[PDB]
C-alpha cells in the first residue's frame, strides 16, 4: 500500500491520476495518513529544494486529502507537523504565501475543531441550514442538447436525480460528524441504527446543536483544548440523544471512508446565449456554481453574456443580492489557449455513478483560482448619436464581413437575399512596455477592419483597399490596445462584435477602442 | 523595465548585532615569530598590493593581530568577504573593539584609503570619518577637493562623509566658500550626482548667513555676464575688439 | 592553508590540517575508492599545527590554542586535553612506545606528556626563542628540539 | 490599546481619547484616529469633507516638533512613547495639525537658492523613490545643531 | 526654518510567531536565492548582435554573475525572462548593486 501510494503520487503530478488516488485512499481510512506523510515529506523537499512549480499541486492534493479524512488519531502529530512545514514559505513570492496563510487557515481549524470543513462544506452542498449559520452552494448545469455530449448529457441527467435526502444527508452528515472525533471508539453500525429510527426535526436539531460547537470550538486558541471539550461536548450532547454506549467504547472499533453528498444538481436546457435564463431560474451567505460546456463558437457567445451580465447587474444588483456567481468552464480558441499554458489543467480538468461525474463533483469543488481575459470596452457612436459601451471578448468585425454574417444568417431573408471600401480614419497608440505610448494617425481606404487577440494586447487585421473595380486587399497586423475609428455620417460600417451574428451593427460613425461577483476559473 | 517579485510582507534587513567575541579576548600570547614574519611582510607592502586569496586568508584568520596594527587596516578589510552571512556579522564585530585605532597616530594620508572606491561598508567609512573629525581648518582645506570628489563613491545620498562636509563648512567661511565652488562645478557637470550634490549645497546654503548669499549672489551675476560675453565674443579684427570695448561697457551699464 | 600532514602507520588513512581550525581525516581505501572525508575533527580553538595517527581509529593533533588534544577518529572528539602550555605549540613528535609523547612550543619549552593520564611529566629548558621542531630519539629515552 | 489624547484641529479646542492599536504600527494608529474623528466629533462635517493628507502628525519634543514621516515606523521607533514612559505621561498626545501651503516668501527663496545651484532641488521628474526628498528632510537636525554651535 | 525635525534580527524574524501575528520578514530567514524578471527594453529609436548582462556588486566587486542570449536587433524586444542568482537573499549586503548591460557585437 505504501510504496504503491508514493508511486501513484509520482504519477499523479506528472490525466485521470488524481482520480485513482481518490479513490484507493478512499478505500481503507489507513492509506490517507500514508499519503499525508508523502505529501508533507515531499512539500519539505520544496521548501529546500526549489521549483515553485509543484507547490500548487501539493497544496491542493492536501486540502483535498485532510478535507475528507474519516479521523485524525489523537496522539497524531500530522497536523502540527503540516502547520511547521506550511510556515516556512511566507519568504516566498505572492501568491505562494496567500496559498499557505489560507492552508494554514485550513489546519488551524483542523486542530480547533475536527471535521469543520467537510460538515461546513457539505452543509453548504446540501442547502441545509441551521437557525443561524444558513449555507447554500447550488450548483445549477447549463446544457444545450445538440452541443454537450451523450455522456456529459448523462452525467447531467443523473446529476439532477435528487440522490440524497435530507434525512440520509442528516444522518450522513452526523456520521462523519462523530467519527472524525471519537473515531474508533465510536460504532458506526451502531450509532447509525440508533440514528434512522429517528425523525427529520430532531436529526435537525441534532445536526445544528453539532456544528455550532464544530464552529465554537474551532475559533479557541487552544486547538487541542478545544479538541477535547469539542469531544466532550458531542459526548454531552449524545447522551441526551439517547445512543449512550455506541460511543467510547474500549473496542477497536474500525473506520470507513464517508462519501461526499452530492450538491443539489439542478439542469436546465440552454436553448440561449443570454443570461436572461439565469434570471428567469432564479424566478423559480449563499453561492450559486454556474457550469457549462466549452463549444468553440459558444467562446464568442458565452464571452459577451458574460460582458452583458456583469454591466447590467452593475445596473442594478439582482442576481448578486442573495447569491454570489460562480462561472465554470469544461472543454469540449480558448480551449486550445488554455489547453497548452496550464499543465496541471491539462492533466486533470482539461480531457474531461462515472468517474467523469466524480471528477466534475471534485474539480468543481476545489478550483478557486480566477483567471479572467482582458475584457475591451468599446463605445460607438451612430448616424442618430447613440453611444453606448458594450464589450466584446474574443475579437471585433467592421467592414463586409459583418454584412456577410448577416447576409446569411437571415435565413427567410437570407433565402430572398463587392466589398465597397470605407474611407475611415485610424487612430492607434502603438503600446510600448515602458508606458511610452506611439501615436500614429492615418486616414485609409480599407474593406473591413477585424480586431483579434494576441493588460493585454490586440491585433488588427487591416483590409486596405488601394483601388476598386475584385478590391485590392493589403492585409497587415499591427499591435494596438487603444484605436479610434472615425467614420462620415455618409459611410457607415456593419461592425460585429465577437463574431456572433446576434449582433452585427450598422450605422456606425465611430468606434473607439480601449482596454478596460461572477468569476470564470482555471485550474491552475 | 524588470519586476522584483513581490512579498505580501517586507524584507526588512537587520543591523548587526556585535556581542563578545572572545577569539581575540582569549588569544593573547604572541603569534609564531614565523608566521609573524610572513605575515608583516605582506602587510608593509603598496597601498596597491593585490592581495591574492592566501594572503586574505592569512589575514582573515589573524584578524586580531592586525587589529592593532593600522598601517594595515585597507589591507585588513580588503580581504573580508561580503558574499556571505557570518563573515560580515564576525566583522562587525572585529570592529567592536577599536582602542588601539580611535587613540592611534591620525595619520591623514591612511583615512584617504578607507574612502576610496573598493570600499561601501558603512562603518569602514564611518571610522575613517571619525579620524578625519579631529583635523583641523587648514588641514581639511588643503584635500578639499579629494573630500568632494569622495562622496561620489558613499553608496547612498545621506552619509556620513556629506554631514563632515555641512558640519564644516557652517562653522569656516574659506572651507564654505571653495565648497561652494566646487560643488557647483559638479552640479554643473557631474550630471551623474548632480541631483546629489545640488542636494548637499541646498542643506548648506540654508545655514550660513545673509551676507554670504549675498556674495554668492553677486559673484553668480558677474560670471553669468562675463560668461554671455565670452560666448558671444568666441562666434568669430579690431572690429572684434571694439565690440569687446562696447559689451563690457554695456555691462558696466547693465 | 593547511600546515600539517601525517600519513597513518597502517596506510589506511592520511590527516591534514591547518588554519581551518580542524584536523580533517581522509581516507584512501574508501568503499568507493575514492578520497573522502572520514572525519572533520573541530573542537580546537586555533590553526591545526601538528598531528600523528595513533591508529586508525585515534591520532594527536596539536594547535595554535596552546593545547594539545588525543582523538578517537571514530566520535570525533577530544579523548584528552594536554593544558599546561603558555604558547602556540608548534610540532610533537610520539614516541614508539604510544603511551608518551613530546611537543613543543613558542615558550621555548618542551614538555612530556602521559597519552595514558594526559599530564606534564616533566619540562625541559634552555631554548632562547620557540621551539620549531622537536622529535624523539630512536631509542625514546631522549628528544631533539 | 495604547490610550493617546489626540488634540483635535478644530474645536474649547476638543481632545480624543483613544486607546491606540500598539500592537502595530503608526498606520493602525492613523486609521483609529480617522475613523474616531468621524464618529465622535460634533465637527465631524469638517474631516469628512477633508481627505487623509489634510492633517499632520506632529508631537512636541522638549518643545520643539517632530514629523512622523514614515507610517513603516514600528511602535517602539516612535521615542514619543518611551519619552513619556520616562515621563509617565498616560495617555501621551500627538497633534493633529492641519496642513497648510507655502507662502510667496519661501518660494522667492526657493527661486534664489536654485539659481544659485544651476539645477533644481524640488524636482521629481527622475527619481524612482523618495532617496533626495528624504535626506532634504533629515540634514535639517544636523544643520541647526552646527549652526546653533 | 519652519519644516519640523524628522530592528534586529530577534525581533523582526517569522520563527516564533503564529502566521496572524506577523508583519515583518528579516532578509536572513530568506534562505531562497536572489533571481529577476528582464521583461524587456523599448528605446524610441536606435541611435548586429545584443544580449543582456546582469550583476550583483558590492564596490566593484562582481559577487555573482548572469546573462541572456543573443537576440534581434530591433527596437523593442522581449523575453519575460527570469534569471536566478546563487547568492542567497540572507547572503545579500547593505549596498548591493544590480548592474545592467546591454552589450552588442
Amino acid at each position: 500500500t505504501e510504496d504503491r501510494i508514493q508511486h501513484a503520487l509520482e504519477r499523479c503530478l506528472h490525466c485521470l491520476n488524481c482520480w485513482s488516488l481518490q479513490e484507493l485512499v478512499s478505500r481503507d481510512p489507513g492509506h490517507f495518513l500514508i499519503l499525508l506523510e508523502q505529501i508533507l515529506q515531499k512539500t519539505r523537499e520544496v521548501q529546500e529544494k526549489g521549483t515553485y512549480d509543484l507547490l500548487a499541486p501539493l497544496a491542493l492534493l492536501f486540502y483535498s486529502t485532510v478535507l475528507c479524512t474519516p479521523h485524525f488519531p489523537p496522539d497524531s502529530d500530522l497536523l502540527l507537523k503540516a502547520a511547521r512545514t506550511y510556515h516556512r514559505f511566507l519568504t516566498w513570492p505572492v501568491p505562494y504565501c496567500s496559498i499557505c496563510q489560507e492552508l494554514l487557515t485550513f489546519i488551524d481549524a483542523e486542530l480547533k475543531a475536527p471535521g469543520i470543513s467537510y460538515q461546513r462544506l457539505v452543509r453548504a452542498e446540501q442547502g441545509l441550514s441551521t437557525r443561524s449559520h444558513r449555507s447554500s452552494t447550488v450548483t445549477v448545469l447549463l446544457l444545450n442538447p445538440v452541443e454537450v455530449q451523450a455522456e456529459f448529457l448523462d452525467v447531467a441527467d443523473k446529476l439532477s436525480t435528487p440522490g440524497p435526502s435530507p434525512h440520509s444527508a442528516y444522518i450522513t452528515l452526523l456520521l462523519h460528524a462523530f467519527q472524525a472525533t471519537f473515531g474508533a471508539h465510536c460504532d458506526l453500525s451502531g450509532l447509525h441504527r440508533r440514528l434512522q429510527s429517528k425523525t427529520l426535526a430532531e436529526l435537525e436539531a441534532i445536526f445544528t446543536e453539532t456544528a455550532e460547537a464544530q464552529e465554537l470550538a474551532s475559533g479557541i486558541g487552544d486547538a487541542a483544548e478545544a479538541r477535547q471539550w469539542l469531544r466532550t461536548k458531542l459526548q454531552a450532547v449524545g447522551e441526551k440523544a439517547g445512543f449512550p454506549g455506541v460511543l467510547d467504547t474500549a473496542k477497536p472499533g474500525k473506520l470507513r471512508t464517508i462519501p461526499i453528498p452530492v450538491a443539489r444538481c439542478y439542469t436546465y436546457s440552454w436553448n440561449q446565449d443570454s443570461f436572461d435564463i439565469l434570471q428567469e431560474i432564479l424566478l423559480k451567505a449563499s453561492t450559486l456554481r454556474v457550469v457549462v460546456f466549452g463549444s468553440d463558437r459558444i467562446s464568442g457567445k458565452v464571452a459577451r453574456a458574460y460582458s452583458n451580465l456583469r454591466r447590467l447587474e452593475n445596473n442594478r444588483p439582482l442576481l448578486t443580492r442573495f447569491f454570489k456567481l460562480q462561472f465554470f468552464y469544461v472543454p469540449v480558441d480558448i480551449s486550445h489557449y488554455l489547453g497548452m499554458l496550464d499543465p496541471w489543467y491539462e492533466r486533470n480538468v482539461l480531457g474531461l455513478l462515472p468517474i467523469l461525474a466524480d471528477m466534475l463533483l471534485y474539480y468543481c469543488r476545489f478550483a478557486a483560482r480566477p483567471v479572467l481575459l482582458q475584457v475591451y470596452q468599446t463605445e460607438l457612436t451612430f448616424i442618430t448619436g447613440e453611444k453606448t459601451t458594450e464589450i466584446f471578448i474574443h475579437s471585433l468585425e467592421l467592414g463586409h464581413s459583418a454584412a456577410t454574417r448577416a447576409i446569411k444568417a437571415s435565413g427567410p431573408g437570407s433565402k430572398r437575399l463587392e466589398a465597397v471600401p470605407l474611407t475611415l480614419q485610424i487612430i492607434y497608440s502603438k503600446g510600448a512596455i515602458s508606458g511610452r505610448s506611439r501615436w500614429s494617425n492615418m486616414e485609409k481606404l480599407c474593406t473591413s477592419v477585424n480586431l483579434s487577440k494576441a493588460t493585454e494586447a490586440l491585433t488588427l487585421n487591416l483590409t486596405e483597399v488601394v483601388k476598386r473595380q475584385f478590391n485590392q486587399i493589403s492585409t497587415s497586423q499591427i499591435k494596438v490596445d487603444k484605436v479610434q475609428i472615425i467614420g462620415s455620417n455618409s459611410c457607415p460600417f456593419a461592425v460585429c462584435l465577437d463574431q456572433d451574428e446576434r449582433k452585427i451593427l450598422q450605422s456606425v460613425i465611430r468606434c473607439e477602442v480601449s482596454p478596460c461577483c461572477l468569476p470564470i476559473m482555471t485550474f491552475s | 523595465s524588470i519586476l522584483l517579485d513581490n512579498y505580501c510582507h517586507p524584507i526588512a534587513l537587520p543591523k548587526h548585532r556585535p556581542t563578545p567575541d572572545p577569539e581575540g579576548d582569549r588569544v593573547r600570547a604572541e603569534m609564531p615569530n614565523q608566521l609573524r614574519k610572513q605575515l608583516e611582510a605582506i602587510i608593509a607592502t603598496d597601498p596597491l598590493n593585490p592581495l591574492t586569496a592566501e594572503d586574505k586568508e592569512l589575514l582573515w584568520h589573524f584578524r586580531y593581530e592586525s587589529l592593532k596594527d593600522p598601517k594595515a587596516y585597507p589591507k585588513l578589510f580588503s580581504s573580508v568577504k561580503w558574499g556571505q552571512q557570518e563573515i560580515v556579522a564576525k566583522t562587525y564585530q572585529l570592529l567592536a573593539k577599536r582602542e588601539v585605532w580611535d587613540q592611534s597616530a591620525l595619520d591623514v594620508g591612511l583615512t584617504m584609503q578607507l574612502l576610496d572606491c573598493n570600499f561601501s561598508d558603512e562603518n569602514v567609512r564611518a571610522i575613517a570619518v571619525q579620524k578625519l573629525e579631529s583635523l583641523e581648518d587648514d588641514d581639511v582645506l588643503h584635500y578639499l577637493l579629494q573630500l568632494v570628489q569622495a562622496v561620489k563613491f558613499e553608496p547612498y545620498h545621506d552619509s556620513a562623509l556629506a554631514r563632515f562636509l555641512l558640519k564644516r563648512g557652517l562653522r569656516n567661511k574659506r572651507i564654505g566658500h571653495f565648497l561652494f565652488w566646487f560643488l557647483r562645478s559638479e552640479i554643473a557637470q557631474s550630471r551623474h550626482y548632480q541631483q546629489r550634490f545640488a542636494v548637499i549645497l541646498e542643506a548648506y546654503l540654508r545655514g550660513c548667513g545673509t551676507a554670504m548669499l549675498h556674495d554668492f549672489t553677486q559673484q553668480v551675476q558677474v560670471i553669468d555676464m562675463l560668461q554671455k560675453v565670452t560666448i558671444d565674443i568666441k562666434s568669430l579684427s579690431s572690429q572684434v575688439i571694439s565690440q569687446l570695448k562696447q559689451k563690457l561697457e554695456n555691462l558696466q551699464n547693465l | 592553508w593547511v600546515m600539517t600532514c601525517a600519513y597513518a602507520p597502517s596506510g589506511n588513512y592520511v590527516a591534514c590540517g591547518g588554519l581551518d581550525n580542524i584536523c580533517s581525516i581522509y581516507n584512501l581505501k574508501t568503499r568507493e575508492g575514492n578520497v573522502r572525508v572520514s572525519r572533520e575533527l573541530a573542537g580546537h580553538t586555533g590553526y591545526l599545527s601538528c598531528c600523528r595517527f595513533l591508529d586508525d581509529n585515534q591520532i594527536v593533533t596539536s594547535s595554535g590554542d596552546t593545547t594539545c588534544a588525543l582523538w578517537d577518529i571514530e566520535t570525533g572528539q577530544q579523548t584528552t586535553t594536554f593544558t599546561g602550555h603558555t604558547g602556540d605549540v608548534m610540532s610533537l613528535s610520539l614516541a614508539p612506545d604510544t603511551r608518551l609523547f613530546v611537543s613543543g612550543a613558542c615558550d621555548a619549552s618542551a614538555k612530556l606528556w602521559d597519552v595514558r593520564e594526559g599530564m606534564c611529566r616533566q619540562t625541559f629548558t634552555g631554548h632562547e626563542s620557540d621551539i620549531n621542531a622537536i622529535c624523539f630519539f630512536p631509542n625514546g629515552n631522549a628528544f631533539a628540539t | 490599546l495604547i490610550p493617546i489624547e489626540f488634540v483635535l484641529p478644530t474645536s474649547t479646542p476638543e481632545t480624543a481619547l483613544l486607546h491606540v492599536a500598539g500592537h502595530g504600527n503608526v498606520e493602525q494608529m492613523k486609521a483609529q484616529v480617522w475613523l474616531r474623528a468621524l464618529e465622535t466629533s460634533v465637527s465631524a462635517d469638517f474631516y469628512h469633507r477633508l481627505g487623509p493628507d489634510h492633517f499632520l502628525l506632529l508631537y512636541q519634543k522638549k518643545g520643539q516638533w517632530y514629523e512622523i514621516y514614515d507610517k513603516y515606523q514600528v511602535v517602539q521607533t516612535l521615542d514619543c512613547l518611551r519619552y513619556w514612559k520616562v515621563l509617565h505621561r498616560s495617555p501621551g498626545q500627538i497633534h493633529v495639525v492641519q496642513r497648510h501651503a507655502p507662502s510667496e516668501e519661501t518660494l522667492a527663496f526657493q527661486r534664489q537658492l536654485n539659481a544659485l545651484i544651476g539645477y533644481d532641488v524640488t524636482d521629481v521628474s527622475n527619481v524612482h523613490d523618495d532617496e533626495l526628498e528624504f535626506t532634504r528632510r533629515r540634514l535639517v537636525t544636523p544643520r541647526m545643531a552646527e549652526v546653533a554651535g | 526654518e519652519e519644516w519640523p525635525l524628522v530592528g534586529y534580527h530577534e525581533q523582526l524574524t517569522i520563527h516564533g510567531k503564529d502566521h496572524e501575528s506577523v508583519f515583518t520578514v528579516s532578509l536572513w530567514d530568506c534562505d531562497r536565492k536572489f533571481r529577476v524578471k528582464i521583461r524587456g527594453i523599448d528605446i524610441p529609436v536606435l541611435p548586429l548582435t545584443v544580449f543582456v548582462e546582469a550583476n550583483i556588486q558590492y564596490g566593484q566587486q562582481v559577487l555573482c554573475q548572469r546573462r541572456t542570449s543573443p537576440k534581434p536587433f530591433t527596437e523593442e524586444v522581449l523575453w519575460n525572462v527570469w534569471l536566478e542568482f546563487s547568492i542567497k537573499i540572507k547572503d545579500l549586503p547593505k549596498g548591493a548593486l544590480l548592474n545592467l548591460q546591454i552589450y552588442c557585437g
